[PDB]
């Protein structure tokens, strides 16, 4: 059985991050949980204001908003700007 | 506008809730207590309200942000 | 964000040498305080 | 004794003891902190009013049981700081 | 920093006896946890 | 209609529609809202039982929001349930500590 | 005009049903409805979460018993149970 | 660039963003910038997080991140 | 075999270290048997959530996502070991 | 590291599972996750059980700061 993690994704982030420095497995794990937790809760607030608001599409929009909600002042507004610039290159690429 | 929350009104809720004697930096605790919770909320509330491309704040994103927070309300339209 | 954050975590290796260079020199400093002649001379507080 | 001639009186009523165009005034002065011309139903000021006293209401009451812990009949800014905390809010 | 809260009225003591010998092992050092000076390598 | 066959009041179809359209599965089964209604149905009935109880104990023949937050934050089961929510203008339970009281 | 649906109807047979001689505000039966929206929420949120977790694309009635046992207390899911199992038992019974 | 990582520059799943987003019963359609969006905000937060926990590695002279550290 | 009375297993000196973890310096004897009777209400409350989904599964093992899921619905969200 | 034995806190387990159905099975992730759970509740009540004695002018936790802290976090 292949089972899906998003524990290369980490090394990677790691690497780019802190070259010189390594991750445990639990800590892999604990990782792995937060990363799932947060789609959860992203997903699920996005379904949320769909729902309130009569659609039945998940645009970027929805997302940003949630990113808003959920995120404090700082964290929100650098994750706004990377989710922005990265959706902006992705369409022009 | 945070005057307007006078001693006499931060006396009659703690008399609802009980309290027999106040000090006198109550008031002060509580206005300051109050102006985060209002804060929060009404942050919630316009954020709902921008995403629905609105300039109006409906009851229904009030309904929505105190349900985001744990503090469901009924009677309301909820 | 990230340019700001290796700023910031940079600043914060400069914290560490700081550190790093205050407990250095409060050894020295407690290694110059206290000579093996004072340890020699130990005031035992024989109960008085 | 009037005091708790008051708390007889205001644990049996229900209608809302702040009054209407300070709080709105209030609400309307820090939401205009986040978008300038915003428009508020009625209603939205009247749920935020009931929600705010609810909440107030509750913290007193937990502020009234820390109070009676410490042995006094007097609440204090430690202990609603302390309500605060070991609600998890603070 | 450390995980545990120390017992200073002991170490206080014993710096207080031998404030010499204290400083000449490494001196405060013995506070930052354990000097392991090694890679965990914890995951296999 | 569904809820007759049932013997309920509550509506089959309406649930149904609810549950469809709410984006909870794929595909819904026949014995979830029937079910789901019968549910709902026992807890208002309960809340309205003891609100009525609650009613009559103050004389009155309508249930008003004070008649709802006493059933509910007097019954133990109930409170537990809606430990979180708030009733406009529902109040609060009188509630005067002992070594408040006068001496 | 705006035909938007609530349970106000149902609410007042079912006051009617228990109680015959009482009647409802309009503030409370806003709050009934509100209640009741409410707890269909929570039982459906708790019957989706079950069914991803046992990778089923259906919500039954076993999702829903579930449910109701998980979200409410000991005597409360246990009267719940019975009258659900008694509606679905008759409701099958015949056709 | 085949991937749709590598055409907006990330390092999480593009593909299996937009699979688990459509086979998790969420909304009946998914946008196309939407699972581009979040995974760019999951990887920031990831990155943010494993900043501080390097640095906290590293205060406590450790080469390996563990729970602790975290 | 049926297991009887194992409460006791939370030894004093185990709640003593739990306090000192906690930051407590002096500890009154009744604390003890509170503390028992605390985790006692907790456990209960926890494990019947984490039984009702291992039998809802129709299955005869209580796994870890069966704990993590009653954890999380209680807002005590668990990393580490799933999730 | 946990501070509860391992055995008797499985036996303990094993004991409360015995009333909600008989003969069950558990994973020993299962019961590492408990252990987990159960100290880090234990530890945020003592933290509150301890601002609460310090609160009373004192520094011994007694039973009436536990109630106390059970009562104002909502707990039954």
């Amino acid at each position: 059985s292949r089972k899906e993690s998003y524990s290369i994704y980490v090394y990677k982030v790691l690497k780019q991050v802190h070259p010189d420095t390594g991750i445990s497995s639990k800590a892999m794990g604990i990782m792995n949980s937060f990363v799932n937790d947060i789609f959860e809760r992203i997903a699920g607030e996005a379904s949320r204001l769909a729902h309130y608001n009569k659609r039945s599409t998940i645009t970027s929009r929805e997302i940003q908003t949630a990113v808003r909600l959920l995120l404090p002042g700082e964290l929100a507004k650098h994750a706004v700007s990377e989710g922005t610039k990265a959706v902006t290159k992705y369409t022009s690429a | 506008n945070i005057q307007g929350i006078t001693k006499p009104a931060i006396r009659r809720l703690a008399r609802r809730g009980g309290v027999k004697r106040i000090s006198g930096l109550i008031y002060e605790e509580t206005r300051g207590v109050l102006k985060v919770f209002l804060e929060n909320v009404i942050r919630d509330a316009v954020t709902y309200t921008e995403h629905a491309k609105r300039k109006t704040v409906t009851a229904m994103d009030v309904v929505y942000a105190l349900k985001r927070q744990g503090r469901t309300l009924y009677g309301f339209g909820g | 964000r990230n340019e700001t954050t290796n700023t910031e975590e940079e600043k914060e290796r400069l914290r560490k040498e700081i550190q790093k260079q205050l407990h250095e020199k409060i050894q020295k400093e407690g290694l110059a305080r206290f000579n093996k002649s004072d340890a020699q001379d130990g005031n035992e507080n024989h109960a008085v | 004794t009037v005091a708790l001639r008051e708390i007889r009186r205001y644990q049996k009523s229900t209608e809302l003891l702040i009054r209407k165009l300070p709080f709105q005034r209030l609400v309307r002065e820090i939401a205009q902190d986040f978008k300038t011309d915003l428009r508020f139903q009625s209603a939205a000021i009247g749920a935020l009013q009931e929600a705010s006293e609810a909440y107030l209401v509750g913290l007193f009451e937990d502020t009234n049981l820390c109070a009676i812990h410490a042995k006094r009949v007097t609440i204090m800014p430690k202990d609603i700081q302390l309500a605060r905390r070991i609600r998890g809010e603070r | 920093e450390g995980a545990v809260n120390l017992n200073w009225g002991t170490i206080m003591k014993t710096i207080q006896a031998d404030p010499y010998e204290f400083f000449e092992n490494g001196g405060w050092s013995f506070l930052g946890g354990g000097e392991s000076d090694d890679e965990e390598s914890e995951e296999e | 209609t569904r809820s007759s066959r049932a013997g309920l009041q509550f509506p089959v179809g309406r649930v149904h529609r609810l549950l469809r359209k709410g984006n909870y599965s794929e595909r819904v089964g026949a014995g979830a809202p029937v079910y789901l209604a019968a549910v709902l149905e026992y807890l208002t009935a309960e809340i309205l039982e003891l609100a009525g109880n609650a009613a009559r104990d103050n004389k009155k023949t309508r249930i008003i929001p004070r008649h709802l937050q006493l059933a509910i934050r007097n019954d133990e089961e109930l409170n537990k349930l809606l430990g979180r929510v708030t009733i406009a203008q529902g109040g609060v339970l009188p509630n005067i500590q002992a070594v408040l009281l006068p001496k």
